[PDB]
């Protein structure tokens, strides 16, 4: 008699693992700058003026 | 007056404006800060 034939072949491997995700795209959004701090007091008014002077008391007699 | 364009102001009663400081995002590094409109409160880093 003749010999046997030969066996089939094997499949064809295994495909590789599929590969996670991106990032969750940014962190915390803009974060708000510092402040713009303090506003001054307002100056003091000025002073007042002083009164006016006294009249001259203009009488010392009509001599008789 | 509005402020120049590189200078800014912030507090509302002022005699002057103050150039643009520049940004210091390291040790030794200074990297030149400009204003985008004219009349501006805040400084940008001017390379962006």
């Amino acid at each position: 008699p003749p010999p046997p034939p030969p066996p089939p072949p094997p499949p064809g491997t295994p495909d590789q693992p599929a590969a996670p995700a991106a990032p969750a795209a940014p962190a915390a959004p803009a974060a708000p700058p510092p402040a713009l701090p303090g506003a001054p007091p307002p100056p003091p008014p000025p002073p007042p003026p002083p009164p006016p002077g006294v009249p001259p008391a203009a009488a010392a007699a009509a001599a008789a | 007056y509005k402020c120049p364009y590189d200078f800014f102001a912030d507090r509302p009663g002022v005699r002057q404006c103050t150039a643009c400081p520049p940004l210091d995002l390291g040790g030794g590094n200074l990297v030149e800060q400009c204003t985008e409109d004219l009349g501006s409160q805040r400084c940008k880093p001017c390379s962006l």
